[PDB]
């Protein structure tokens, strides 16, 4: 158990699981649910509506005093009625200390924008949008960052495909670059690597 | 503040796929069977979502496969068969469902192998 | 390095430094191009007895994250994510460039 | 006294002591207006005054910036305005009150 | 444990100010520019004289890929097609048969050279060193087919390239 | 009307595909929009259709100045998924090609910034020092910049038997080439009048606006991710952090100076203490066996067919792991699902934050000031828009 | 063991060969086709089969561990040689 | 009820009203398109093109729906103006080089196997 | 009723008397190692991967073939459990070819998959190891039998499912072996299944063989037309 094997650290674990409980008694109108990894990752499940409130808490309470956001994403489940996650992540200079917050939100519910509380955020909730559809209310300039003038669709969601619908090309008849429906030489190779073994007793679900 | 919307869900317009891969696709919603070759049944456990198959063909050049379908990699995992069909109706797909089959209960014996005057005596062992 | 006295001399008075102590191009004192070849030695769990997987499996070890507070489901002093951190030293060696 | 507080856009405070027991203070006043049984009242309450016992029972700068553990005394200032806006907000959310929503049941599984 | 890059003072005496005053005046620090400039003029300059001369190479580089053969002239590959599934560009294509004589070979080995991301990984992952990337670079062409190598290419290069690959694999086999 | 102007792709001074239309009242800056994803290849889409090594050559390609320091990161994050610890001279020899990968970066940075600025003369000096550390790279995996030797489990290979001879025959001339770029350029009047008082940030809005690294400690605050919260073997070594006061080019320009010298203290230090042992972690369900034992053993031919096809699988679980890369801040947001492919990888970049702060630090300057700003914000738009 | 095809076209050692009215021969017109000339199982051929004293030969192809992963070999059967599945060898016991 | 929170309109008929504020806008701007980048299109035609892309989305109910649809118009309108878009996008609308595919039973069948 | 209550890892569960630990374990939705059980032929217990430890009992049972007690508490992830798989897997592993590569079982063996997430990661066997000749059993099954494992699923299979009883094991101990004993061809309608039942690559498809690889393959599933049976 020595040499190979991550070492443990508790007194963080604890400390973490203090503070989580902390901030679930001080907020119980938006928090559902904390939790503390196994490497010391303290995370708040929190309500969409208290978006604005709970990142103003942890950035202005003098124990809390995250000042700092590392940066802002989402996760695209399709299988969940509310297909998206959204993840902050947090950063404490004051008590180098570190808190993820998450939340949840579906493709036509639009999320409060956060650039009030931190300026950060601006470029990722406009990535967000660009790469999700995640509409944020309130936002300064909300629009495209990352994908192509005139793009149609989000190309991180689950359901586009790898390699788009479009690609591009020049032609000579109209002297100008084109978009046409994608043809490819090769098609990508989908892998089956998925072991029909179980890997980790300790995260098999109930049999239903 | 709530407006009660009184329609069924539909985000055809805002996905961007185009027209086409929106009417004329079929898709595929099933457990997938167990794999012959092997014993384990890890890979039986959720439900998929996948596309009809498309054409595909001879690249000139090398002879590679060549395909002009761009949902022929797309694969989704959902846990039950409502969720996946919640996600095709609303992505507007017309879809196929196939009911989960799982392996019928049976009843080993070891001792059956011996039986006094039974058929199901081993011969060899 | 190979060059005239006096175009060292000038070089040297120039930069104001003596040039040819530390010269960046590499003439002779680097490694051959061939060596001997190695030995490597072998981990810790190249045991041949008391090696069992199970003693040393770092991903089976691993569990889902510890819940505080499902909403699902005394003073109380309050508390912080971490001790303050300390304030910084002044760098002994150098404190100020 | 001191010069360069050392982060730029910060200045130096002349009195220091005074600023931060009138920032106490109406800390403390906008948290009456919060009900008793509110865990950010307590909490907030408890820290501030401890603090502000701090800043009264210490006249010198430096030995109260090491009792403080926050940090050159002018961010202590700038924390306490920090706190002073936070409470006028709370005031105006009311985060105590009962869970808004419920989540789905299988919102937070995961995997999958 | 932190030092300050600009917090240092002036001093202020008259002679301190004269020599600022000089500086200024005088421009004393441009000329300390240029002498730096004329010292670097009278170095010997770094230029090596390509092609005739060649920058420096290691036993571990990865080039131009090649397929190998056992001394008896038989091919090393088998057809595992591990180089195909370890590869992250997806630039190998696979297509294997039973020979003849019953061998477990390959009728199709493609690799395409505008996907390849030159990792090595395919080296790392055959377990019998028939395909490596071999020594050379200097194998740019005047159009794009010429770069998607077949079966043949490979093994050419393998045939041309032999008496180096086995040297550099014989000086780098025992950090593997 | 303010005149709009197309400042990129297509410009010397944009450091990469950047379209930066700005609004000028004469040459004043009314305003900057930078627009990027001219470079966005959408790598974390691909990073979901590849297993966890697969993926790791994509961490060299975001930020193509400091490839080890990104492949440091990403293997920190699957190792704290894998609950599995990479061997000790493995952690020595991340901690000494992390220090040189940070010379590298701050080679590049300092040189191209005074490139901008019009003083060329030093990007030649210092790129032969560039390429002799290219070379150090080309030893130990072959390529002289997309190594790929940094890996989840430790590194690729051991050191080849004559390397670290040749690093201290490096590292103990670098401090003159790095004493002749200081007369070039630290006492220069012309040099501090470009650079001096130009995108002064306080630390009240670095803060907020997400900066990190130099952006932050040019304004004086005090915080570098190897102190706070060590990796590897760093809270081993010794070495300053340079620390600014006045938040602007000039400050900024300093702290890198310094960073370069005390990354050659600590490459000292790591030269001196490199301990003997194996190389990755002594566990083939994460890390394949060697050649000889693949070729010997059964259960090593096994495992290394297994974990080159399929594989390892990582147990599920999300994590954000961050170090102080030479540009800041460098974080990853992994998700596993409990398979051998990565469900969702987020690719956190400093220089994000720093060119949606461009326009703030660019407020009543001119253009070749904001020139200037974008030099100082160490730019580069494969780790912006990957 | 190269052969042409009745249109002059190398083939081989897959043995594919552009067809008579195939179009896709105008792509060696004013090139040439790469055809490499070592035919491995021609050459494989000609190697001579080893004989052991034993019922079980190991083989590795040569060079340890720069060979093939270390095989047995099992040579009981008389009417035929033991074969390598990597290498391709031939190995026999002292028969009649 | 089906508990939905709004975008921007509460009922359809403010998400009319922005879908004619936003039509005004696009019917204003075609002109200084065409003359801005240069196009050998008519004014007409890009009035056609405009009201032909309105009209693909005239089937919509939901008032979520339309206000995003709105704001992606907006998105593109914002674009079109301040010329972050290029000719070539502009005539992406336009499909010049793209054959007519057949949609008839008898001409499918004889191209190939797609429905 | 008649059910009878045991306990997988602690946890309750209702099971029909004669009901084997396997299946107790499968019933809460944990797969136990098996390479000679299937659950279409007649129980066999001699691989013995199958060993599971019961609660307050010395000595390890074999979950495929021992029926469960009434209050019985198995234990599948005990230490016991796991030493004796990686004990299992380690005589399984000694005397099997090095053969992943040439092999068509590749990236489907049961003995691969198992290997990696059961049994150790390395060798301490340093002797060498048994090969046995090769069968000609007809056109269709490729037989390598070096590879074979000793599960006996064919023999059971061809018994009792095939309804031939050509298949057997000549010899005995470490040079025990499978097979007919004399030149025959095990031609039969249903034959081609002992190629998906034998878990490792001793039996193969010979029309199959090094065309591909699994993980390289698309599945369709379709029906069979080739008879009335669908
Ligand atoms: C008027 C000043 C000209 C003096 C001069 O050209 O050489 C100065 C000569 C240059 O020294 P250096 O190159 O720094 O020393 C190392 C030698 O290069 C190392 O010597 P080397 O082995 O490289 O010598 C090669 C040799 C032959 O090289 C050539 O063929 C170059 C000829 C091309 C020039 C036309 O160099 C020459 O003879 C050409 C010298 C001038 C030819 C013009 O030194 C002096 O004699 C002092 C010159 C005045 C100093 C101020
Ligand atoms: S070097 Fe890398 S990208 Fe190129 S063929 Fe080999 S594995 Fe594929
Ligand atoms: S080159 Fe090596 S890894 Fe690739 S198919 Fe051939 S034997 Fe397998
Ligand atoms: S049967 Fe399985 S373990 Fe044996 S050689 Fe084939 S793939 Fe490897
Ligand atoms: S050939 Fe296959 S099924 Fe038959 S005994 Fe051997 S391993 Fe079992
Ligand atoms: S599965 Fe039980 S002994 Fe083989
Ligand atoms: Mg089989
Ligand atoms: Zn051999």
């Amino acid at each position: 158990t020595r040499p190979t094997i991550r070492p443990r650290n508790d007194v963080v674990h604890k400390q973490l699981s203090a503070f989580g409980q902390y901030v679930a008694e001080i907020l119980p109108k938006y928090v559902q649910q904390v939790q503390v990894s196994c490497f010391n990752e303290l995370e708040i499940f929190i309500h969409p509506d208290g978006v604005i409130p709970v990142l103003t808490f942890l950035r202005d309470h003098t124990n809390a005093q995250f000042k700092s956001l590392a940066d802002l994403t989402a996760v695209d489940v399709p299988t969940r009625q509310n297909r998206f996650e959204i993840v902050y992540n947090l950063l404490s200079l004051r008590f180098n200390s570190r808190i993820r917050v998450k939340t949840y939100t579906d493709e036509l519910t639009p999320i409060e924008s956060s650039v009030t509380v931190y300026k950060a955020a601006n470029w990722y909730e406009r990535e967000i949008w660009d790469m999700f559809g995640v509409f944020f209310a309130n936002h300064p300039d909300l629009r495209r960052i990352l994908t192509d003038y005139g793009f149609e669709g989000h190309p991180f969601r689950k359901d586009f495909p790898l390699s788009g619908y479009v690609e591009l090309r020049y032609d000579d008849e109209v002297k100008r670059v084109v978009a046409e429906p994608v043809e490819l030489a090769q098609e990508f190779r989908k892998f089956d690597l998925n072991s029909p073994w179980e890997a980790f007793p300790a995260y098999r679900q109930p049999p239903e | 503040q709530l407006i009660a919307v009184d329609e069924k869900l539909d985000i055809t317009t805002l996905t961007g796929v185009p027209e086409e891969h929106i009417k004329t696709r079929k898709v595929r919603i099933f457990v997938p069977a167990r794999n012959n070759m092997q014993s384990g049944v890890n890979n039986t456990k959720k439900w998929k979502m996948e596309f009809d198959t498309r054409e595909r063909w001879e690249n000139p050049l090398m002879g590679w496969s060549s395909t002009a379908d761009p949902l022929s990699n797309l694969v989704l995992t959902f846990s039950t068969k409502e969720d996946a069909v919640a996600f095709a109706e609303k992505n507007g797909w017309s879809f196929d469902v196939e009911e989960r089959k799982v392996p019928k209960p049976k009843s080993k014996s070891y001792g059956a192998n011996f039986s006094w005057n039974k058929r199901t005596r081993v011969s060899t062992k | 390095a190979s060059a005239t006295r006096v175009i060292q001399l000038l070089r040297n008075w120039a930069s104001g430094r003596d040039l040819q102590a530390k010269l960046q191009l590499r003439y002779q004192e680097i490694s051959k191009r061939t060596q001997p070849p190695p030995k490597l030695p072998v981990g810790p769990s190249h045991k041949l007895s008391n090696n069992y997987y199970c003693t040393r499996d770092g991903r089976r070890e691993a569990m889902p994250p510890s819940i505080v507070m499902s909403s699902q489901k005394t003073e109380k002093k309050a508390v912080t994510p971490a001790p303050p951190i300390k304030r910084w030293e002044l760098s002994k060696d150098q404190p100020y460039l | 006294l001191k010069k360069t507080t050392g982060l730029v856009g910060l200045a130096v405070c002349e009195t220091p002591h005074e600023r931060l027991k009138i920032l106490y203070t109406k800390i403390l006043d906008v948290l009456g207006q919060i009900p008793k049984n509110a865990a950010y009242r307590k909490y907030t309450e408890q820290i501030t005054n401890e603090k502000l016992g701090m800043v009264k029972a210490e006249p010198d700068v430096k030995k109260l910036e090491e009792q403080l553990q926050g940090g050159q005394i002018e961010e202590v200032i700038l924390q306490a305005e920090n706190e002073l806006s936070l409470a006028r907000k709370m005031l105006r959310w009311k985060p105590w009150e009962p869970l808004v929503e419920e989540p789905p049941a299988n919102q937070w599984k995961w995997p999958i | 444990t932190y030092k300050f890059v600009n917090m240092r003072e002036p001093s202020m005496d008259m002679k301190s100010v004269t020599d600022r005053a000089a500086q200024t005046l005088l421009w004393t620090e441009l000329v300390r520019g240029l002498g730096m400039t004329l010292s670097y003029l009278f170095r010997e300059p770094a230029t090596i004289n390509y092609p005739f001369e060649k920058g420096p190479l290691s036993p571990r580089f990865r080039g131009e890929h090649a397929l190998r053969r056992y001394p008896s002239g038989e091919e090393r590959c088998i057809a595992c097609k591990l180089c195909e599934a370890v590869c992250p560009a997806q630039a190998i294509t696979i297509e294997a048969e039973p020979r003849a004589d019953g061998s477990r070979r390959t009728t199709r080995y493609d690799i395409d050279m505008t996907k390849c991301i030159y990792c090595g990984f395919c080296q790392e992952a055959c377990p019998v060193d028939a395909i490596v990337e071999g020594p050379n670079f200097e194998f740019s062409t005047e159009t794009h087919e010429e770069l998607l190598y077949n079966k043949e290419k490979l093994l050419n290069n393998g045939d041309k390239w032999e008496a180096e690959i086995a040297a550099n694999i014989q000086a780098d086999y025992l950090y593997r | 009307s303010n005149l709009t102007l197309n400042f990129g792709p297509q410009h010397p001074a944009a450091h990469g595909v950047l379209r930066l239309v700005m609004e000028l009242s004469g040459e004043m800056v009314r305003k900057c929009d930078p627009h990027i994803g001219l470079l966005h290849r959408g790598t974390e889409k691909l990073i979901e259709y590849k297993t966890y090594l697969q993926a790791l050559p994509y961490f060299d390609r975001l930020d193509y100045v400091s490839m080890m320091c990104n492949e440091q990161a990403y293997s920190l994050a699957v190792e704290k998924l894998l609950n599995i610890q990479p061997p000790p001279r493995a952690q020595w020899i991340r901690v000494l090609f992390g220090e040189i990968t940070r010379l590298l970066n701050h080679i590049m940075a300092v040189t191209t910034h005074a490139l901008d600025i019009g003083a060329m003369t030093p990007f030649f000096w210092m790129f032969e020092e560039r390429e002799k550390m290219f070379e150090f790279y080309e030893r130990v995996s072959g390529a002289r910049m997309h190594a790929a030797y940094i890996r989840p489990g430790g590194v690729h290979q051991d050191l080849p038997l004559g390397l670290l001879d040749d690093i201290y025959e490096f590292s103990k001339n670098f401090s003159f080439r790095i004493d002749e770029l200081e007369e070039m350029l630290t006492n220069n009047r012309i040099w501090r009048n470009r650079t001096v008082d130009i995108g002064v940030v306080t630390a009240e809005d670095a803060l907020n606006y997400g900066f990190s690294g130099v952006m932050l400690r040019g304004s004086g605050i005090q915080w570098d991710l190897r102190k706070t919260q060590p990796y590897d073997v760093y809270d081993q070594v010794e070495f300053d952090v340079p620390i600014g006061s006045r938040g602007d080019c000039y400050d900024r320009y300093l702290c890198r100076v310094e960073e370069m010298r005390q990354s050659l203290r600590i490459i000292s230090q790591c030269l001196n203490k490199m301990p003997p042992g194996e190389i990755k972690v002594d566990d083939a369900k994460v890390s394949p066996p060697k050649r000889a034992e693949m070729k010997t053993s059964m259960e090593s031919l096994i495992h290394h067919f297994k974990l080159y096809t399929e594989g390892y699988q990582v147990p599920p679980g999300a994590t954000y792991t961050a170090i102080e890369a030479p540009k800041g801040e460098f974080g990853v947001y992994l998700v596993s699902d409990g398979s051998s492919r990565p469900y969702r990888c987020k690719i956190k970049a400093p220089g994000f934050a720093h060119l949606a702060g461009l326009d703030k630090m660019s407020k009543g300057h001119m253009l070749a000031d904001v020139v200037a700003i974008i030099g100082t914000q160490d730019i580069v738009f494969g780790e912006v828009d990957r | 063991g190269v052969r042409t095809s009745p249109t002059g076209e190398k083939v081989t050692h897959t043995g594919q060969a552009y067809d008579d009215g195939d179009y896709r021969r105008v792509r060696f017109s004013d090139r040439q086709k790469e055809v490499n000339e070592n035919f491995a199982i021609d050459l494989i051929a000609e190697q001579p089969v080893s004989e052991v004293g034993s019922r079980v030969i190991s083989c590795d192809g040569g060079g340890g561990a720069l060979g093939h992963p270390r095989v047995y070999i099992n040579l009981d059967k008389e009417t035929k040689t033991g074969t390598c599945g990597y290498c391709g060898l031939q190995f026999r016991q002292p028969h009649h | 009820g089906t508990s939905v929170k709004p975008i921007f309109s509460r009922d359809m008929n403010e998400a009319k009203r922005r879908v004619r504020e936003l039509y005004r806008a696009w019917y204003r701007e075609v002109p200084n398109t065409v003359h801005l980048f240069q196009l050998d299109i008519s004014v007409k035609q890009g009035r056609d093109k405009v009201r032909e892309m309105f009209m693909k989305n005239a089937h919509v109910t939901d008032p979520r729906v339309v206000d995003l649809l709105v704001i992606k118009g907006k998105m593109e309108l914002e674009e079109t103006i301040n010329v972050w878009k290029q000719r070539t996008h502009i005539m992406r609308f336009f499909h010049e080089t793209e054959a007519p595919r057949p949609t008839d039973f008898l001409s499918k069948f004889y191209v190939g196997h797609d429905p | 009723s008649n059910l009878i209550e045991v306990f997988v890892d602690g946890q309750s569960v209702m099971v029909e008397p004669g009901t084997t630990v396997l299946q107790a374990c499968e019933k809460v939705g944990m797969q136990i190692p098996r390479f000679c059980y299937h659950e279409r032929l007649s129980v066999a217990g001699n691989c013995r991967m199958c060993l599971v430890e019961i609660e307050k009992a010395p000595k390890v049972v074999a979950a495929c073939a021992m029926p469960v007690m009434k209050g019985w508490n198995i234990l599948t992830n005990s230490e016991k459990s796991k030493k004796a798989r990686e004990g299992v897997m380690e005589f399984l592993l000694a005397n099997h070819p090095l053969d992943c590569p040439i092999c068509d079982q590749g990236g489907e063996c049961d003995l691969q998959d198992q290997s990696m997430m059961f049994g150790s990661d390395r060798s301490r066997f340093l002797e060498g190891k048994r090969a046995v000749e090769d069968k000609n059993i007809g056109p269709l099954v490729k037989t390598i039998m070096t590879r074979c494992i000793q599960c006996t699923r064919c023999i059971r299979f061809a018994s009792e499912i095939a309804g031939v009883d050509d298949l057997g094991t000549t010899g005995r101990g470490n040079d025990m072996q499978v097979g007919t004993y004399i030149e025959k061809m095990f031609m039969s309608e249903l034959s081609g299944n002992i190629i998906d039942i034998c878990p490792v690559g001793a039996l193969t498809s010979k029309p199959y063989a090094f065309t591909a690889r699994p993980w390289e393959t698309r599945k369709t599933e379709s029906i069979d037309v080739m008879d009335a049976v669908g």
